[PDB]
RNA sequence: UUGACCUCAAAUCAGGUAGGAGUACCCGCUGAACUUAAGCAUAUCAAUAAGCGGAGGAAAAGAAACCAACCGGGAUUGCCUUAGUAACGGCGAGUGAAGCGGCAAAAGCUCAAAUUUGAAAUCUGGUACCUUCGGUGCCCGAGUUGUAAUUUGGAGAGGGCAACUUUGGGGCCGUUCCUUGUCUAUGUUCCUUGGAACAGGACGUCAUAGAGGGUGAGAAUCCCGUGUGGCGAGGAGUGCGGUUCUUUGUAAAGUGCCUUCGAAGAGUCGAGUUGUUUGGGAAUGCAGCUCUAAGUGGGUGGUAAAUUCCAUCUAAAGCUAAAUAUUGGCGAGAGACCGAUAGCGAACAAGUACAGUGAUGGAAAGAUGAAAAGAACUUUGAAAAGAGAGUGAAAAAGUACGUGAAAUUGUUGAAAGGGAAGGGCAUUUGAUCAGACAUGGUGUUUUGUAUU
RNA sequence: GGACCAAGGAGUCUAACGUCUAUGCGAGUGUUUGGGUGUAAAACCCAUACGCGUAAUGAAAGUGAACGUAGGUUGGGGCCUCGCAAGAGGUGCACAAUCGACCGAUCCUGAUGUCUUCGGAUGGAUUUGAGUAAGAGCAUAGCUGUUGGGACCCGAAAGAU
RNA sequence: CGAAUUUGGGUAUAGGGGCGAAAGACUAAUCGAACCAUCUAGUAGCUGGUUCCUGCCGAAGUUUCCCUCAGGAUAGCAGAA
RNA sequence: UGGAGGUCAGUGACGAAGCCUAGACCGUAAGGUCGGGUCGAACGGCCUCUAGUGCAGAUCUUGGUGGUAGUAGCAAAUAUUCAAAUGAGAACUUUGAAGACUGAAGUGGGGAAAGGUUCCACGUCAACAGCAGUUGGACGUGGGUUAGUCGAUCCUAAGAGAUGGGGAAGCUCCGUUUCAAAGGCCUGAUUUUAUGCAGGCCACCAUCGAAAGGGAAUCCGGUUAAGAUUCCGGAACCUGGA
RNA sequence: UAUCUAGCGAAACCACAGCCAAGGGAACGGGCUUGGCAGAAUCAGCGGGGAAAGAAGACCCUGUUGAGCUUGACUCUAGUU
RNA sequence: GUGGCCUAUCGAUCCUUUAGUCCCUCGGAAUUUGAGGCUAGAGGUGCCAGAAAAGUUACCACAGGGAUAACUGGCUUGUGG
């Protein structure tokens, strides 16, 4: 069973396995299906782009909010303040995500930044005109690419004033730490006369 | 060199279609070549077999070959003509069967579904 | 390849490279890590020290998002930069126009001294950094100013 | 996965003179009593059946892919290597062999035999004809009754009548330069394919696969460099600079003494 | 006793509906043991097999009583990854998810809880008519113990101020979808072998067609098809391009400012305990039993508890395409698969013959020939048949049929043989058998005078 | 065990891996979940992300790798200078032994300062790490070996629904 | 050998169950737990077998631990690189 | 050795593959090449790829075949013989003559279960009847089973089992008159109709379960190759209706 | 009956086979060694031998293989209280 | 002088418990209980590298063993003669 110098393999293959095996021999067949699916909704929403817009989202957790990346939908406030209702932006073709909430200035500035020139680059026929053939584009994503907000410049002045960025993390660490004895000891000396 | 999806370049689906056709599509599976001079005459080519026809047999042993088509053999996917035996050794004529497409049809059997035919396919009549 | 194997060698020879007198057979010492602590505590004492029992504290729910935390060498440090601008930082090290490196956009999340950075002044800005790390800046000039 | 085991077979133990393997039960049949569930039984389950999650496709290195798709375009222009693939371009002026875009616009059967007939492929061409042979097993009832050579690789850049063109000739093949298959560049592993490129297909070769001045145009790529700077290492040898610095040499056969 | 109402029945009352099958995939219930642990009881196998109930073309899930702790994401599903990780585990053997991230697909929503109260505005059915998946009248009936309109937390309602913006129904040509039909090139030219030319050789032709199959042997050009286009037929038909009448409607919907409100699901949440389950660990989900709430309340925030906060959702009600699954059904295309002891058990009158009372068990079995041309006729025999003849390219293809191996057998021939035979080394004896010429030619006394 | 003959008949495939070897690239590497394209399961192209690697150590909080020419000593292939002819000297990569230095853990010591008990400088210790000390890895493939799988083939007495 | 008799048909009892004037007897030639299918290719440290040629190298039955004694791990002996 | 990519513009109906051959050659060998015969449609060399890749064994699997071996044997139930006919052929068939046996709890005449056409005729002998066969329960072709009275059908027995109800996640289990609002009898009425009725008596709680139990009624004579209490002739009987 | 004949016609078993003595040998040989010897084809009997055939010894032991049964074994459980 | 003059006088994982650090953690932020860790002992496996474990089978079964008993034979000849 166990023999010369070898890492401890778990190899966890002691159920009926080999009945629940699925090799994807149909992966070259599945994304001919899905261009095929693309290609005819495209044919059927003829002149609209495939996909809707969707908004400038900060990625959650510690190891990702450095990044930015597509949301689910606009928020209410973001589409209030570019300037239409929810339902119509729905019609016309906007993810509108109602659970969202925009607690950032420079996040709420670029979504709406995002819908008006979202506005001004569509053309919308109207319900009873003479409908302007408007050659579609198939991709609201590549039209209205997701873009990394720079942070600063390159290149600028070196401003020393001596807290070599070490004892400040340790200090906030052992404040952190140590808040809640201090809060603490100063009740007792508060309360003891 | 196939293009279609719907067309099968596969050995044992078109055996096995052939040889379960049935009569409808033998008759198109048993099409026979006109004459030259019956091409210079119609304009078209091949045509299916018919029961009075005048036929060529123009290939095999029996080369060069005139007669009259007797019966066609769509089970057998042959063709009967006319005066083209064999004679048994107890002295009976039996039917000797040739396939279509190693004939010549040197006269037609005509009516309005073959002249229709023939119009379609291209021919002047 | 198939044709490349020992079976096809050992084709003719009766017992197949497996023995005469122990055949090879199922399962002679049990199956799996079978016996650790009885037959085979002979290997996994020479081999895998440590193997039985449990030494530290519990975590439950457990998130590696809270731990991502990549580190960045002072040697390392320079190849942030764009290479095409880097001999000319190097050349034109001077204040007023140090160049800023953003560690945590590079992907890093501490950087640590590995040593022997250029005298010339950087700005480096981290989320993290060691102690060394800071005081070799500060040498060539520079300075780490902490961001989030 | 069923196949040798639809039985009910049991062992029937040892003391009835008969091999312990299982057994059908039942009667009246000519099956009942019979061995089953073995390999080495009749109507039994062969050993190690053949399973669907064995390995089919194999991952190969991008980089690996483009050597030598590199070195099989290379080797295209190399006359011995076509020759010992057996290309019969020995009445062709010179290979690597070039057309105009005359060709890249042909649009007929005839037209494309005409160009082949002028630039000299037709006789790898009617090799292909000639070499039509029927297989030798059992593929032939497997959908490959017939083998014949490979010839001709005319490579475009723009397909206005190509592909149509040259798709009833036996053996050619046609392909633009952006995809240039390894598969066609080097048929069976052996290297120096024939090939008829067009003018554009080399202008667009020398931008695709990159050069000394010209970045490859796939991202991060660049062309393998040699581990030896020529390819005359008798050269090499026999140059001024090796030979004024060796011992006097021997005799290329020593005299068998005593 | 003029008659109701409620509850409960009866009708071969009027009209419907359910059951069974299939069950590959899907939704639940129920539920093992073999096996592993080198023994075995927890564990594992496995929340599997077997059993049961219920669907569809997908099902389920699904628009947060979610994830998080961030500079916050934002219905569900699936993939890559997280990850053989956190964790569970006689902490042994083993087991073992999720958040974030990148993608495929993306779609949202509606009920209860509100007085229409200046008019139950709602709906089944009967009857009548019509342009009949329905529409319109009248009539009972249902319903106030509540059917319509309006609202669903993202909100929203009521009341004021205030410019505005947008709509409509049913046909008809078409587009589009499914099915289906028809038309759309090129040699059977000459020679040799052959029973057959589809083989070889000569000369062609077409090619957007040199895929495949058939035809008496390997056929682009003999046939069907193949390739490229064209022309027809039957239905579905608001995915949309035109058109028909249809103005109705001081009708319907959206937005700006302010005020007052803002109902939101109970034997339920939650707690204890029990059993089961989970990676879930002072207890992950589920279920039984006991207790059993509240309204800045309630849930969650992966260590039990009490005190402060904070963050995030808003259960105990409901619908919803796509990505996703599919050893079943139907229609197709394929293979470095198998090739009649193989491949499905079955290439065949195969779930057949046969066996068992029964549940069930379950084979063997493909090939004459291009064409039966399947052997007329004669002779011997009571016949079966034989011997001739005959057909066939072949009868060394005769249905007991392609080739026809081995074991085993007959005949003939050769040889050996005193309780085996067979074998090695060596020769003899018999039988049998391969291997060097005359090739360049100095000599040339010689033909068809550079032909030996 | 084998009367005899014919046909069939037994170390396989897969998921994770160890050593070695070949190849590509190299502090990086890996296109093939997916997208684009296509003469259509092929070939060709693309990109974030993700995996492994580039940092370890500790149960954890956490901290986190240069007195020095990235050290001294012994030994070192090769190279360099020298001798027509002796042999010596310099430099010494890999690698081996040894003494050090650096990082983390443990035990001690405890500076200026002090949200007066936080901070932890400095100096140590017969202690300890799967570390540093001018990266070597990633990917594919091949034999061999391992583990779970029917697991080289055939074989129970049994147990369960 | 006139009965606690023999027997036809109908009927009841079904598998850890039945039935037994009791032998672990009988329960379809199957009983100290029937038969059928499936789990299941159940596990086996134990028997048997394990398919071509040549070339080079070439053993061990000993050490330690193990519910260890017909088995493993470990070191040794061996090959290869 | 099977299959795959390439190549030999490879071999081949003027004979591929396969098979037989004390014929030759090569290799230490695995094996490869060739001559001769048979055969009739495909196959091979080289560079690579791939695997369901090599058999003497496994009381191996399937099929086939031996020696034993013309061997053991075809010896229970007393037993056969003569002649003729039939026929190619007679120990075995048919007829006659003998001799026997079962011996009325039979080797007879019928039936039940079971079988399923074996019944009967004609024709016929390949296989079967462990010898034979002209015979047959065999093979081929046909023909044949007639009911008011015989039996089923009806009744209920042991028992089986819906409904009403209760249980069970459920397949289903219990229960058979239960804690149910459980129906089918008997004369006429209006008799411009329907049996809606100024009518009345009542309440037993499905159904299945016997070809031997219970029970309405048929006998004789004749008739066929094969049916007869069934057909025919005669003579009756029972039930229901009128 | 066996036996002989006409007809019909199996099976068990079978590595190859079938003369001994002694030796040695897995310690009881048909084969090997040394001797004795040794003549076709056979028929009926016969039971010395073939350690004859029948069956993966049922006795015994081993296995970390079971099952039937028992109990103050270990761990549970229907029911009951 | 780091127990007994020397050579014997003894014990893993998991769990519990104690002692020390009063140090680390309970992961939305704190305090106090509670729990979990770090280092060293103790509670013990005498089958002593450490399973939690009663019988019977003359009703029996399977995988094997001539590794192993009950016959012969073989060697020995104490004992018997």
């Amino acid at each position: 069973a166990i023999s010369k110098n070898l890492p401890i393999l778990k190899n966890h293959f002691r159920k009926h396995w080999q009945e629940r095996v699925k090799v994807h021999f149909d992966q070259a067949g599945k994304k001919v299906s899905r261009r095929n699916a693309r290609a005819t909704r495209a044919a059927k929403i003829a002149p609209r782009p495939l996909d809707l817009l969707r908004p400038v989202v900060r990625a959650p957790t510690v190891k990702y909010n450095r990044k930015v990346r597509a949301g689910r939908g606009f928020t209410l406030a973001e589409v209030k303040a570019a300037g239409l209702t929810a339902a119509y932006a729905r019609t016309i073709g906007i993810a509108v995500d109602h659970r969202r909430q925009n607690r950032n200035q420079e996040i709420f500035d670029a979504n709406v930044q995002r819908l008006k020139e979202y506005q001004s680059k569509i053309i919308v026929f109207p319900r009873n005109g003479k409908a302007p053939e408007a050659e579609q584009v198939l991709s609201a994503a590549a039209t209205f690419p997701i873009a990394q907000p720079a942070t600063d410049v390159e290149a600028r002045a070196v401003q020393d004033n001596g807290e070599s960025a070490f004892r400040t993390l340790r200090l906030a660490r052992s404040e952190k730490k140590f808040r809640g004895i201090r809060e603490k000891r100063a009740r007792e000396k508060a309360e003891a006369e | 060199a196939k293009q279609s999806l719907d067309v099968s370049s596969d050995r044992r689906k078109a055996r096995k279609a052939y040889f379960t056709a049935p009569s409808s599509q033998r008759r198109v599976l048993l099409s026979a070549p006109l004459s030259k001079e019956l091409r210079a005459q119609y304009g078209i080519k091949a045509l299916p077999i018919r029961r009075d026809d005048e036929v060529l047999v123009v290939r095999g042993s029996k080369k060069g070959q005139e007669g009259k088509i007797s019966s066609v053999y769509r089970l057998k996917f042959a063709v009967q003509v006319d005066k083209v035996t064999k004679e048994k050794v107890n002295g009976a004529s039996v039917p000797i069967n040739l396939h279509p497409s190693k004939l010549v049809i040197t006269k037609l059997h005509l009516d309005k579904d073959r002249k229709a035919l023939i119009q379609r396919k291209g021919g002047k009549l | 390849p198939s044709r490349f194997t020992k079976t096809r060698k050992h084709r003719g020879h009766v017992s197949a490279g497996k023995g005469r007198i122990g055949k090879h057979r199922k399962h002679p010492g049990g199956r799996g890590m079978a016996g650790g602590q009885h037959h085979h505590r002979i290997n996994m004492d020479k081999y895998h020290p440590g193997y039985f029992g449990k030494v530290g504290m519990r975590y439950f729910h457990k998130q590696q998002a809270h731990f991502w935390k990549p580190v960045l060498n002072l040697d390392k440090l320079w190849t942030l930069i764009p290479e095409d601008k880097r001999d000319q930082y190097l050349k034109s090290a001077s204040k007023e126009t140090a160049p800023v490196i953003d560690t945590l956009a590079a992907g890093y999340g501490k950087i640590l001294g590995k040593g022997r950075i250029p005298n010339v002044p950087v700005i480096v800005k981290a989320r993290f950094v060691s102690k060394l790390a800071e005081e070799k800046i500060r040498a060539a000039g520079g300075v780490v100013e902490l961001i989030a | 996965e069923k196949a040798g085991h639809q039985t009910s077979a049991e062992s029937w133990g040892t003391g009835r003179a008969v091999a312990r393997i299982p057994r059908v039960g039942g009667g009246g049949t000519g099956r009942s009593g019979q061995g089953a569930f073995g390999n080495m039984c009749r109507g039994g389950r062969m050993f190690a059946p053949t399973k669907t999650w064995r390995k089919w496709n194999v991952k190969v290195n991008h980089n690996e892919k483009r050597y030598a798709t590199a070195s099989a375009i290379a080797a295209t222009a190399v006359a011995s290597l076509v020759l010992a693939r057996g290309h019969r371009v020995e009445k062709i002026p010179e290979i690597p062999l070039v057309v105009s875009t005359d060709l890249e616009s042909i649009q007929k059967t005839k037209e494309a035999v005409a160009a082949l007939k002028a630039v000299g492929a037709h006789s790898d061409l009617l090799k292909v004809l000639k070499s039509k042979k029927l297989r030798a097993g059992k593929g032939k009832y497997r959908n490959r009754r017939w083998t014949q050579r490979r010839g001709p690789l005319v490579v475009y850049a723009e397909d206005n009548g190509i592909v149509k063109a040259l798709r009833n000739v036996p053996g050619v093949e046609t392909a633009n330069v952006a995809s240039l298959n390894l598969l066609q560049l080097a048929p069976g592993a052996h290297l120096g394919r024939f090939v008829i490129w067009t003018e554009a297909a080399f202008t667009k070769l020398d931008q695709v696969w990159g050069s000394e001045t010209v970045a490859s145009s796939k991202v991060g790529y660049t062309l393998p460099s040699h581990i030896i700077s020529t390819s005359d290492v008798t050269r090499i040898i026999n140059s001024s600079e090796i030979q004024s610095a060796i011992r006097p040499a021997g005799q290329a056969t020593q005299k068998r003494t005593h």
